[PDB]
């Protein structure tokens, strides 16, 4: 049974001070069972707004337009408590390599400020995709600033590499991550 | 030079509609100094009128496509009010023209170049549409004199002369050579994600806005300044809605036997009323080839403009 090893490489975008704290919460929440034709990435992003805020965007799981790129509409199922094990259906904007998407909330933890989700249906090619958020705080000298943390795990799909999945995974993390970023520090 | 044309831009299987056109008859005044030059014949002729036709297929959403419809024709106009005050050469400097005109519109889309305002003071500076947002645009000029098309996307405008159909833009695919190569000396990387596509995402290697891939995805055209000739049959621009599922000769030639098929069963319209509004032969061609497109099972926006070029039929 092999593991993600996302601990042993500061991500792109974090202090090494950052990471001592970070790398905690990397092997606690960051970390997937590897099956075979898998493949996995970390994602971190800096925010210049309180962890709470950040969270309080983040969390709203049925408004995933708000902090989002590339949805046109998302539709939850009438009645909606935000518990884990709801879904939400996504339809996606034109000219991309998907049409629709039905997602799952896996984890939602407002004592740690972590959210998961586990794509479950739709039309693309993101097979089996599994995703982390965590939020994570900081205070330099009373300076409060919020460092984002996002993985994933996904299924390679049939033709394409490991390489291929990651870059486009992580291309579009990144867009998410640099979104949220506008809107919290906006806020 | 009367512009004869007509027009059809439709939804299809799609869910929205982001294609969007414009066509705009006797729109500017070209100077003669700017198609070609004095030899042996006409001190009356001083400048020369230009009809406009554009097409542009939007991605992500409509508003860049619409914002194209309504201000790119403006913009072009306001790129030649600043050659005329002056202070082979012609090609490029119909390539400089178009090159600034999109350039222009980019920025503004973008919210990068200040849109002016009604009231006359400071002008508005605003993205048009958000970030993931963006359209195709083709884009003719005809006057009596030339032919110039500027081109962007995968949107395709082909002259049909003669008995051979000319494309007279390349497609801006992301696996074309030379922008596969031009994509990662800026540093970008192409994939093949249910098709080439820049990072996987977007399957077009130009286009108008697109933000969030700049500088990987330009609206740096290109443009062909092409002389008319009397064999001249018709001029086709249409989005990928019809070029996906139908080849240029084949379309060329559709549109014209249209054409002709409508002139023998009705004759010519009365001359006075002929250049005002939609030639009912073009529109009988475009009606046709778009009702082709989507029983051949087009799943797209499909619009079309044909614009026939003889004098006489
Ligand atoms: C924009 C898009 C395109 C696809 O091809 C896959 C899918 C439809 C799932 C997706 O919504 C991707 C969502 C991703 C990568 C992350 C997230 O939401 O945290
Ligand atoms: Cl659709
Ligand atoms: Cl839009
Ligand atoms: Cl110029
Ligand atoms: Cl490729
Ligand atoms: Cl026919
Ligand atoms: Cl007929
Ligand atoms: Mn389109
Ligand atoms: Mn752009
Ligand atoms: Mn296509
Ligand atoms: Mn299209």
């Amino acid at each position: 049974p092999t593991y993600t090893t996302h601990h042993l490489a500061i991500p792109s975008g974090v202090t090494q001070d950052e990471f001592d704290e970070l790398k905690q919460s990397v092997v606690e929440f960051h970390t997937y069972q590897l099956s075979q034709n898998q493949c996995s990435s970390l994602l971190a992003q800096r925010i210049r707004a309180p962890n709470d805020v950040v969270w309080s965007i983040v969390r709203r799981f049925d408004q995933p337009q708000t902090y989002k790129h590339f949805i046109k509409s998302c539709s939850v199922s009438d009645n909606f408590t935000m518990a884990v094990g709801s879904t939400r259906d996504v339809n996606l904007i034109s000219g991309l390599p998907a049409a629709t998407s039905t997602e799952r909330l896996d984890i939602l933890d407002d004592d740690r400020q972590v959210l998961g989700i586990s794509i479950i249906g739709g039309e693309h090619r993101l097979r089996n995709y599994r995703s982390v958020i965590s939020v994570h705080g900081f205070n330099r000298d009373g300076a409060i600033c919020t460092v984002a943390l996002e993985s994933y795990v996904v299924d390679v799909p049939e033709g394409n590499t490991e390489e291929d999945t990651r870059l486009f995974a992580d291309t579009v993390v990144k867009l998410n991550l640099q979104k949220l970023v506008s809107v919290a520090e906006s806020q | 030079c009367i512009p004869l044309w007509g027009v059809v831009s439709i939804q299809g299987n799609r869910s929205e509609m982001e294609d969007a056109f414009a066509v705009s008859p006797h729109f500017l005044k070209l100077p003669i100094k700017m198609l070609m030059g004095d030899h042996e014949m006409s001190p009356s002729l001083t400048h020369l009128t230009g009809h406009f036709f554009g097409v542009y297929d939007g991605h992500g959403g409509h508003k860049v496509a619409d914002y194209c419809r309504d201000r790119l024709h403006f913009a072009l106009a306001e790129e030649i009010e600043r050659i005329k005050d002056e202070l082979a050469g012609r090609q490029v400097q119909w390539d400089k023209v178009f090159t600034s005109c999109f350039l222009t519109v980019d920025g503004e889309i973008e919210g990068k170049i200040g849109r002016a305002v009604v009231g006359s003071s400071d002008k508005v500076l605003e993205a048009v549409a958000s970030e993931t947002v963006g359209s195709t645009a083709v884009v003719a000029l005809v006057c009596s004199s030339h032919i110039v098309v500027s081109n962007c996307g995968d949107s395709r405008a082909v002259l049909f002369r003669g008995k051979e159909a000319m494309p007279l833009s390349v497609d801006h695919k992301p696996d074309r050579e030379d922008e596969y190569a031009r994509i990662e000396n800026a540093g970008g990387k192409v994939i093949q994600w249910q098709g080439a596509r820049v990072f996987g995402v977007l399957a077009m290697s130009r286009s108008i806005g697109d933000r969030y891939l700049k500088p990987y995805v330009i609206p740096e055209p290109e443009v062909t300044f092409m002389p008319r000739s009397r064999e001249d049959e018709c001029l086709i621009l249409a989005s990928d809605g019809l070029w996906d599922v139908m080849n240029n000769q084949e379309v060329c030639e559709i549109a014209r036997r249209r054409i002709l098929m409508w002139h023998k069963k009705n004759g010519a319209p009365p001359l006075a009323e002929r250049g005002k509004g939609i030639d009912p032969a073009c529109q009988a061609a475009a009606d046709y080839l778009s009702m082709l497109a989507l029983q051949k099972g087009s799943k797209d926006n499909i619009s079309i403009i044909v614009i026939d070029l003889k004098a006489q039929r």
